[PDB]
């Protein structure tokens, strides 16, 4: 996958992601944007596949945006015990529960960071105010690291793919560098939804496994935009 | 244009809230998608055991989680075990 939370020169937080998964030819036909309602009002918006009740990409309007990237670490039997004996929570279900119950960007990063899971994951969260953007590297028991935005220090964007950000990306699957390089060229001044969408369209960040690309901003919920990709 | 946009009221019971969306989709397409994700990733014998002990598996997962899956499988005529396995496709191979 590839999740990106970034902050522009004026202080807006933008969020975009790529969902890379096999079985593309089938899932591109099932991809949908779902607006979960409450008392008639939109309580949050998500993107999933018909028949999949979890969310890997969502947005609570005027609060936060969250997306998830795969983190393969551990052994097969740790997911079995975590799910059966300990009653942990799936990843795509905790991401949706947070979009529904979390009242603020801080409470959304607390739940996503501390709630026990069945497997590891990277939860990339965005907010409505400046400097609100973290990348939660999760264990099954709790958080393993929290990577925050720091514009004044020269870190105005966080690029998460499928590997720990404090380690060198593998040479075989290094989608981090081209996403960083393309973000360096875009510049913190001209960063917008459309310019972020272009970063997620740069090979190999945009690969044959990309099913859809979402770009969103919690402060401007109506600009939530998902585009199904037909890689070639 | 982008993908279709559907509403899903969270005030309707979990089993019924996803059904107005499935009306727009050919049941054959979905059932072929499940069979593609399971048959390719899960061996036939693993699928056999999970199908025999599905209810024991269901008592563990969050109630509203399995209730939304169960209501859709009753609509599409899929086996509840085939519904829980795709909705846990990430947890099945993420290690
Ligand atoms: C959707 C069906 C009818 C095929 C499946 C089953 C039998 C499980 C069903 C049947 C009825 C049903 O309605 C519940 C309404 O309750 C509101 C307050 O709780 C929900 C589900
Ligand atoms: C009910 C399941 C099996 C669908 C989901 C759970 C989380 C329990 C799971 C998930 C994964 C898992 O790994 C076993 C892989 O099978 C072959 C061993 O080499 C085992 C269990
Ligand atoms: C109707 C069947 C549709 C469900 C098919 C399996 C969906 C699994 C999606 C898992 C998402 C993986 C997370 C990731 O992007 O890395
Ligand atoms: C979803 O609900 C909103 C208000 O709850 C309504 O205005 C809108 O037309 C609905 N959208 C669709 C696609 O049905
Ligand atoms: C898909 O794979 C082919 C064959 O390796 C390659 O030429 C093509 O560039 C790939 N497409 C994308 C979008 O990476
Ligand atoms: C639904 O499934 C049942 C049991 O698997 C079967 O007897 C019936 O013929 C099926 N009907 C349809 C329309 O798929
Ligand atoms: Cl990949
Ligand atoms: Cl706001
Ligand atoms: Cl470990
Ligand atoms: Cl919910
Ligand atoms: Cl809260
Ligand atoms: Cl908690
Ligand atoms: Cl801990
Ligand atoms: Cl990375
Ligand atoms: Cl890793
Ligand atoms: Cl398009
Ligand atoms: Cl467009
Ligand atoms: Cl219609």
């Amino acid at each position: 996958c590839t999740s990106i939370v970034a902050q522009d020169s004026r202080g807006h937080v933008y969020h975009g992601r790529n969902l890379d998964y096999p079985y593309g030819s089938i899932l591109r036909k099932l991809t949908v944007d779902v607006q979960f309602l409450k008392n008639g009002q939109i309580a949050f918006t998500g993107t999933t596949f018909i028949g999949y009740v979890g969310l890997w990409t969502g947005q609570s309007p005027h609060k936060f945006t969250v997306s998830g990237d795969e983190r393969d670490r551990g052994w097969w039997w740790e997911n079995l015990v975590a799910a059966l004996f300990l009653r942990h929570s799936p990843i795509s279900w905790l991401l949706r529960t947070t979009l529904s119950e979390a009242e603020s960007f801080e409470a959304a990063v607390y739940r996503l960071a501390k709630t026990p899971l069945i497997a590891d994951v990277y939860y990339i969260v965005g907010g409505t105010n400046p400097r609100e953007g973290v990348v939660i590297t999760r264990n099954r028991d709790g958080p393993a690291d929290i990577w925050p935005l720091d514009p004044l220090k020269g870190v105005w964007f966080l690029v998460e793919t499928n590997y720990d950000h404090w380690k060198p990306a593998p040479e075989e699957d290094d989608r981090r560098t081209p996403a960083i390089k393309a973000l360096n060229a875009t510049g913190q001044a001209k960063l917008s939804l459309e310019t972020l969408f272009q970063v997620l369209s740069v090979v190999p960040v945009y690969n044959n496994y990309t099913i859809y690309t979402t770009v969103m901003s919690a402060a401007s919920p109506d600009k939530y935009m998902t585009r199904i990709r037909n890689p070639s | 244009p982008g993908p279709p946009l559907f509403n899903v009221s969270l005030d309707v019971a979990p089993e019924l809230r996803w059904l107005p969306v499935l009306r727009h989709y050919d049941v054959e397409l979905v059932r072929a998608a499940v069979a593609q994700v399971i048959g390719d990733r899960v061996p036939k014998w693993v699928l056999a055991l999970i199908e025999k002990g599905a209810l024991k598996l269901e008592r563990l997962l969050p109630p509203p989680f399995t209730a939304e899956i169960r209501g859709m499988c009753d609509f599409l005529n899929l086996s509840l075990a085939d519904g829980l396995l795709v909705n846990l496709a990430y947890e099945y191979s993420a290690f």
